[PDB]
RNA sequence: AGGGUGAAAAGAACCCCCAUCGGGGAGUGAAAUAGAACAUGAAACCGUAAGCUCUCAAGCAGUGGGAGGGGGACCAGACCCUGACCGCGUGCCUGUUGAAGAAUGAGCCGGCGACUCAUAGGCAGUGGCUUGGUUAAGGGAACCCACCGGAGCCGUAGCGA
RNA sequence: ACCCAGAGCUAGCUGGUUCUCCCCGAAAUGCGUUGAGGCGCAGCAGUUGACUGGACAUCUAGGGGUAAAGCACUGUUUCG
RNA sequence: GGCCAGUGAGACGAUGGGGGAUAAGCUUCAUCGUCGAGAGGGAAACAGCCCGGAUCACCAGCUAAGGCCCCUAAAUGACCG
RNA sequence: CGGUAGGGGAGCGUUCCGUGUUAGGGAGAAACGCGUGCGUGAGCCGCGUUGGACGAAGCGGAAGCGAGAAUGUCGGCUUGA
RNA sequence: UCGGAGAGAGGCUCGGUGAAAUAGACAUGUCUGUGAAGAUGCGGACUACCUGCACCUGGACAGAAAGACCCUAUGAAGCUU
RNA sequence: UCGCCCAUUAAAGCGGUACGUGAGCUGGGUUCAGAACGUCGUGAGACAGUUCGGUCCAUAUCCGGUGUGGGCGUUAGAGC
């Protein structure tokens, strides 16, 4: 349990009288911040990069079948006559 | 509540296997033809992006199990 | 008192190209480590060396670059490898890194 | 004593830097007497007369009165206070121990 | 906006000042240094009394040195109050390249008066399990809570649109 | 117009943000920006992991066209 | 490389220059000092010059920069101009 | 071991809860005002007066938890007189 | 020109009642110097018993209204095509 | 303001003091709203272009000044 930071109360406390916000600016007011990922109205990454082929207008991504299991990763769990390795026994 | 994901950026940053984040180059849609062979080649493909960027990536879109070498 | 003051018809340029000598004289180079981004040919290309569409001069084989002169007033750049290379851990730098390996092996 | 000088008169008592090893009754001699007086009084060529040494003993170990050091810049909201306890000794002078050495006095 | 005499009105018979108000004795009561403006009663602000002390001074008012005087029913080179005269010493805050500033803010004193909570995501510290881990709603002589509920979620395969 | 409600509207703007000690300790630059007293990333703080050897000092080797100097080139210039 | 900040108005001085009138406590770059965020001593007072980097105590001592008639620490010191 | 922005570590108090219908308390608690104790500090600790019934530690927990600045705000009281 | 005299209502004194804006703290001199470049507060000088009342407004960048000019804000609102 | 001119005169000096002095005065000029002329503007409106009309606060705390008292001082106290 660590306590926290009741942030300030005192300039001894350390985060005191502006409360480690430095001075003034659209960081330092109260009430949200900014978008998150913009970069300040130049262009920003996510919307100056082009869209990874397939997703880019429909084709659902390669969402897997099958379910893999390994030869190695059955040895592990170990029967003699190994009455049908399935669904049911794994 | 439940942090909703940025589907502007999030179609533009996949991740890797071993968990990196990649985007494809920008450049090759259109006035192709006064480029080289060359550097269509180069801009083809994927890399990583910069390391500067990726706290913006990351904050944009939270449900990504991107590792930072860790 | 207050006159007008006369706009110029100046105020342009292109910001520093960076061309130069990238790697040294008689210093490291590999197979494809580009020596010169020279706008023209003002050093000519050597022996073991390559030259690009740009007048890049480039380094084909590892070895140390070497400018050698040319004839009636010019400049080249050959690349030769060097022979044996020894070190002598009797050295200031060698006694030192081991000391320093030592002193980690140690706290830990 | 402790790099501090004192003009020292048998049966009476001084504040020091406190004594490093001292216990609270103990006596000791003090073998840096640079003067020595009376009615014919004895100054010294060198340091220490010679085999002069004062003869006093340790009473308490008590520290000092507290004195408050206070850091303090303008407008900077640099208010830093903060006390010191300086440990001292307190020590019994018992007699002066004869000089026999280079009379002076005319 | 404006609560709290006392356990009990026992709320002051009588006497004095006196037209009233109010006051002092008396009386009641544990208490009236609880008297109705009544319980604890801080500060600013207003006085009264005692110790020292200013009318040739100049000063952000203190500070280091300390003349002369005064103590506390408790015998100290200890301690406290005053303070002749000397040296030093450009109120605080905000906010600036830079503020004693003649930049801003506060008449003073007391209260109230500002990084919180809910839910998620990342990271660190700590703990539990590691036969992988964990349950959600929902059920519980309610709420917590034994004890159930494995539905789901996370990890166990990538590559490519 | 007023009154009540949306409504604690929003305010990259100004003011304000309360206990104590110890350790480290900046920046006022570049880049982009309907941006210029804002913001992003780099640069420079703290903190915590990993990789190694440098730091300061002296001595060599490299390519430079600057101070200097010069009039063979490019201009400019005086006298014969 | 992980987590998590402030900063993004700078100022003066030395030098190398530009702009200006080789005016400005002017302005803009480049290299370095100090302030900024740094007390103390020298500069009468005096951010930015010189000396020097304040953990704290001492009614000890040696010195830097700078000084030695009095205000006010130290030579009304010396010899030659 | 100077230090603004700023980051990290270590603490003190405030009311309330568990322990606790604890001991301590009408042979005097909370408060209120004074201390020739203590601590680096926030603060702690004993005192007999006023006061008239609440309530320490220690080990833990939780916040309407610390004020001098907001032309803050409510109340009191000055100054000008 | 160029003022003068006089009457009322104040002003002044005594008794009665009794406000105000303002106000970090105020033990609140002049000169020149210094400094955010215009000092009761910093340096050097000069001048100056302590304290009322009447008159006067040069200064306290006196009081009054978070400049109404100027510019800024990817502020508001009217009006135009 | 400056300036020109009339009548003079010994002469009709030039400057600093927030181009001295608005908590001393004035409000003619110039920085509000009305209205007009010329002009610029498709228009609303505009123009150190012009014209007419248009609210100037204050009980002196301190320093500072002009006056005028009181206290105390001047070493025993007084009047000249």
């Amino acid at each position: 349990r660590k306590k926290g930071k009741r942030k300030g109360r005192g300039h001894a406390a350390g985060q005191g009288g502006s409360c480690g916000f430095g001075m003034r600016g659209q960081k330092s007011r109260s009430g949200p911040g900014i978008m998150r990922g913009f970069e300040g109205g130049q262009m920003p990454l996510y919307r100056r990069i082009p869209k990874l082929r397939g997703i880019a207008g429909g084709m659902r991504a390669g969402l897997p079948k099958y379910v893999p299991i390994n030869l190695r990763d059955i040895e592990v769990a170990g029967f003699k006559e190994g009455e049908e390795v399935s669904l049911e026994s794994l | 509540y439940k942090m909703k994901t940025h589907k502007a950026s999030a179609k533009r940053f996949r991740v890797t296997g071993k968990g990196k984040i990649v985007r494809r180059r920008a450049g090759k849609q259109h006035l192709l033809a006064k480029k080289n062979t060359k550097r269509k080649n180069r801009l083809s493909k994927l890399i990583q992006v910069d390391r500067s960027d990726y706290d913006n990536v990351i904050g944009a879109l939270p449900y990504l199990k991107v590792n930072r070498k860790v | 008192h207050k006159k007008g003051a006369g706009s110029t018809k100046n105020g342009r340029d292109s910001k520093g190209q960076r061309l130069g000598v990238k790697i040294y004289g008689d210093q490291v180079a590999k197979p494809g480590a580009i020596i010169i981004r020279q706008r023209g040919t003002k050093f000519h290309p050597g022996k073991n060396v390559g030259i690009g569409k740009d007048h890049t001069i480039f380094a084909l084989i590892d070895g140390l670059v070497k400018f050698e002169k040319y004839g009636p007033d010019k400049k080249k750049v050959s690349v030769y490898p060097r022979e044996i290379q020894p070190e002598n851990p009797n050295s200031y730098r060698a006694r030192k890194r081991e000391n320093f390996r030592l002193q980690r092996e140690k706290k830990k | 004593i402790g790099s501090r000088q004192y003009i020292v008169i048998p049966g009476r008592w001084i504040y020091t830097q406190r004594l490093k090893g001292a216990t609270v009754n103990d006596k000791i001699v003090l073998n840096k007497v640079l003067l020595v007086g009376t009615k014919a009084s004895t100054y010294i060529g060198t340091p220490i007369v010679t085999n002069a040494a004062v003869h006093a003993v340790v009473e308490e170990q008590l520290l000092d009165d507290k004195v408050i050091v206070f850091k303090y810049k303008k407008k900077k909201n640099y208010r830093r206070n903060i006390g010191h306890r300086q440990p001292i000794t307190r020590i019994k002078i018992t007699g002066i121990t004869g000089y026999e050495d280079y009379p002076a006095s005319t």
